[PDB]
């Protein structure tokens, strides 16, 4: 919003918003463009976004196009989860059944991963996609 | 008659062999000729073979078609003396075919079924596990209610006043006399309704002759079948529904999770096919016509569940406001914007499946469901089916920057109108096509193309008393030219114009209807007329149409019109040839004997939805720039030209302004050219000859 854009600027519409507002991934805070220049030039350290304690990281920033917190980190774990598991068990021979239940358990597993569970079977899915990972490597 | 003959020989001959006739009837004399002839037709070869499917195009046309069959009754019982099956059937509209939001809800709007599913599945709640049912429910569907049809004549207005002597339901009458199959008689609404023709096409069970009544406006319903305007507050709806789910989600995995557990293994089992099969007397989803769409053997979001399901739903709706928010003037094709979206989110090619499944799943869930959030998901679900499937012929468009807060407004075309008109063909036989306000009917076998035969009004007699004229010359013949451009050039020569309006009426103070292509030239001279000698000398009081025509407004402006021609005042009808309620009752010196016509009735250019159905029909008939100044102009007339033509009896003067209505047909072709003041005393003779000429010819 034009309430909350910035920990240090938050409302620079007065002051001619002319710079973007990054969100950092391991963060999801409103940054902008020219608060970060002086952040990761000094060491990778974390955001006072609310007294936050997440350390940003240089670089790997992405711009939004605002799909809150949860759809824009959902988008990115579906994406990520789509790689790696590939068409495994899907359209290898016209399946149907077979490739519902797979991808019931790929949307499953997602959905675990976007509530986060209690970092058990996310974990276990970590190591599944380590799974996944090295079987297509062989 | 053996005008009348003429026409019905022909329809005896074409529905005993031909499958599709485009029969041309003359205005005000074709009402009872196809009424006694699809009697006799039955008659002549079983009277429990093929009923009769009746559509109008407006209530008006249903109300007129039940008086009529009383009357086909009324001359089989006194000139027989034998009381046959007995058939026909009011189907109107909800709102006023019931009685329970009339007693305690005192609302006649489109919330009329909400109750009703709420009575169907209150009085289902009341006979499962316990409000109840209603004011006579659980008796309708009786045997004796079945038979008080076939003996008694009880449509639209003799059951109402039949469901509430007896305490019954209009509503379960009607819809168990579907399948009974009687002289059905319904507008062009439901035909090609993409939820209500899904449910009528599985009672009349075919074999029926379809009556297509003034079948003129069919490539109009085709167009409004479809495209919906999303203008952004929609995803305020949208927003706030996607939030109701999470609640609902939560509320669903809080307690009662079993229910939503076995609905899940009932639908990665039975999926939507046994869904719809169990559903039975409830609350129907919304499909883009499942007859026309065929699909089957369907997944719910590849075996996942309605938690699964929503998280889509708000990641589409998202993307929803994503490509909302743009620039300007921005086309879109349907197939492209698949693929922009599977760039985003991999929602594959079958979100018409993801959606009715569960639009099914959540009435049968949540229980209390909210109006606005449930009919926002629908808004998006009708969205989501259309970019499924239905690509060829579809168009997304987006309107531009118009201040810009009004800028956000999506829109997506219709397809071809043949592909709505198709399936009526293969369905039905002997489909008689007719319309009185058709002039010509070479562009039927040219757009919708179908293989039929055309068949001409086979009826002009007695030019004497059916005086048609037109105006040229308005005195210096420049305010005629004048109103042929859209936007209101020159003021002064628009005041001149009405200035002789005021002449014009002061000649003829007898009833007068006035004609507007546009409500533009209403509100032009309306601001400063300067004029009221007509509005306090001859007409007295006006009766002017605004834009925003209310229902109550236009019937209050209807009877005042013949409250003043029968108290020897004559009113003028200032109307809309483009606007709503197009008429038809007269045969009446209550009516209007002079008609007046601002100049040809036009449409409303330099529009998104009109430049590409120009390049739509471009590829299609080579039309362009012809038929959609000419073909759209003349049936916008037509409307003008059914009232004045009120049968051989009546007489009427219909007036026509410019040159440009000569490169077009007329019904009748009889049209002398003189100028305006010229007409003056040539009406004064038509309205001295024709009083003299009536007791000359009998
Ligand atoms: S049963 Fe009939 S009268 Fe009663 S609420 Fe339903 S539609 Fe209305
Ligand atoms: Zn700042
Ligand atoms: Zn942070």
């Amino acid at each position: 919003e034009n309430k909350d854009m910035c920990p240090i600027c938050k409302t620079d519409r007065y002051l001619s918003p002319d710079v973007k507002f990054l969100v950092n991934p391991e963060c999801y805070h409103r940054i902008c463009e020219s608060c970060v220049d002086r952040i990761f030039s000094l060491g990778p350290a974390q955001c006072p976004y609310k007294g936050c304690d997440k350390i940003l990281r240089k670089n790997k920033f992405k711009t939004q196009i605002f799909d809150d917190v949860e759809v824009e980190k959902e988008v990115d774990i579906r994406k990520r989860v789509f790689n790696v598991f590939n068409k495994t068990i899907d359209d290898f021979n016209g399946d149907l059944v077979e490739y519902n239940k797979y991808l019931e358990e790929v949307e499953d597993i997602i959905y675990k991963l976007d509530h986060g569970i209690d970092v058990a079977k996310t974990e276990e899915k970590l190591r599944t996609y380590e799974e996944l990972n090295k079987q297509l490597i062989m | 008659y053996p005008e009348q003959y003429n026409y019905m020989c022909d329809i005896k001959k074409t529905l005993d062999v031909g499958g599709n006739s485009i029969l041309e009837m003359p205005s005000g004399t074709g009402k009872t000729v196809s009424l006694l002839s699809l009697t006799i037709a039955y008659q002549m070869h079983y009277p429990e073979h093929r009923k009769i499917i009746y559509c109008s195009r407006t209530m008006s046309e249903i109300e007129k078609a039940l008086v009529e069959l009383e009357n086909l009754m009324d001359y089989r019982t006194k000139e027989l003396g034998y009381q046959e099956d007995f058939r026909g059937l009011g189907l109107t509209s909800r709102k006023n075919l019931c009685l329970h939001p009339e007693v305690s809800k005192e609302r006649k709007g489109t919330v009329v079924d909400e109750k009703c599913r709420r009575m169907t599945n209150g009085q289902a709640k009341r006979k499962l596990e316990e409000v109840e049912l209603c004011e006579y429910h659980e008796n309708l569907y009786n045997i004796e209610v079945e038979d008080y049809l076939p003996k008694g004549v009880f449509s639209f207005e003799k059951l109402l006043k039949y469901c509430e002597e007896k305490t019954l339901c209009p509503y379960f009458i009607v819809r168990r006399m579907i399948s009974l199959c009687n002289i059905i008689i319904y507008s062009y609404h439901y035909l090609l309704d993409p939820k209500i023709a899904e449910r009528v096409s599985n009672e009349v069970s075919k074999d029926s002759i379809v009556i297509f009544d003034e079948a003129h406006n069919i490539d109009n319903v085709c167009i409004e079948s479809l495209s919906l305007d999303l203008t952004t507050d929609a995803l305020r709806r949208a927003t706030r529904g996607a939030n109701a789910l999470d609640e609902r989600i939560s509320e669903v995995r809080k307690v009662d999770s079993q229910k939503l557990q076995d609905e899940y293994e009932k639908l990665v089992q039975g999926l939507x096919x046994x869904x719809x099969x169990x559903x039975x007397x409830x609350x129907x989803x919304x499909x883009x016509x499942x007859x026309x769409x065929x699909x089957x053997x369907x997944x719910x979001x590849x075996x996942x569940r309605a938690e699964h399901f929503v998280s889509f739903l708000k990641r589409l709706i998202e993307y929803l406001k994503t490509r909302m928010k743009v620039l300007h003037v921005i086309s879109e094709t349907p197939k492209s914007f698949l693929q922009h979206l599977k760039q985003l989110t991999f929602i594959e090619r079958k979100p018409l499946r993801f959606c009715s499944e569960r639009l099914s799943l959540l009435v049968r869930t949540l229980e209390v469901t909210e109006v606005e959030d449930f009919t926002a998901l629908k808004d998006i679900a009708t969205f989501a089916t259309l970019i499924s499937t239905y690509e060829e012929g579809f168009l997304l468009i987006i309107e531009p920057y118009e201040i810009a807060v009004p800028n956000p407004i999506m829109r997506f075309t219709c397809l071809d109108a043949s592909i709505a008109i198709k399936p009526v063909f293969e369905r039905f036989s002997s489909v008689i096509i007719t319309s009185g306000t058709i002039s010509p009917l070479d562009m039927y076998p040219r757009m919708l193309n179908f293989k039929t035969v055309l068949q001409k009004s086979y009826a002009m007699t007695l030019a004497k008393k059916s005086f048609l004229p037109m105006i040229i010359t308005k005195g210096s013949d420049q305010v005629a030219i004048s109103s042929r451009f859209e936007i209101r050039n020159d003021p002064s020569i628009v005041r001149n114009y009405g200035s002789m309006l005021v002449e014009f009426a002061k000649i003829t103070p007898d009833g007068m209807v006035v004609f507007f292509p546009s409500y533009l030239y209403m509100e032009s001279i309306v601001s400063m007329w300067q004029t009221m000698g007509i509005l306090d000398e001859v007409w007295k009081h006006k009766l002017i149409l605004v834009e925003t025509p209310d229902a109550q407004e236009t019937s209050l402006a209807l009877e005042t019109y013949r409250k003043a021609c029968s108290n020897g005042r004559g009113a003028i009808l200032l109307s809309v040839a483009r606007g709503k309620v197009s008429e038809g009752i007269d045969f009446d010196h209550q009516y209007g004997r002079t008609v007046l016509m601002i100049g040809i009735p036009f449409q409303y250019t330099e529009s998104r939805i009109l430049k590409a159905r120009l390049e739509f029909m471009r590829e299609n008939y080579r039309i362009r720039e012809n038929d959609f100044l000419s073909f759209d102009a003349m049936r916008h007339a037509a409307q003008c030209l059914g009232r004045v033509l009120r049968g051989k009896d009546d007489y009427g003067v219909m007036v026509l302004a410019d040159r440009r209505f000569s490169r077009k047909r007329s019904q009748l072709p009889k049209w002398i050219a003189q100028g305006l003041s010229d007409a003056d005393l040539n009406l004064s003779t038509d309205m001295a000859i024709s009083n003299t000429k009536q007791f000359l010819r009998t």
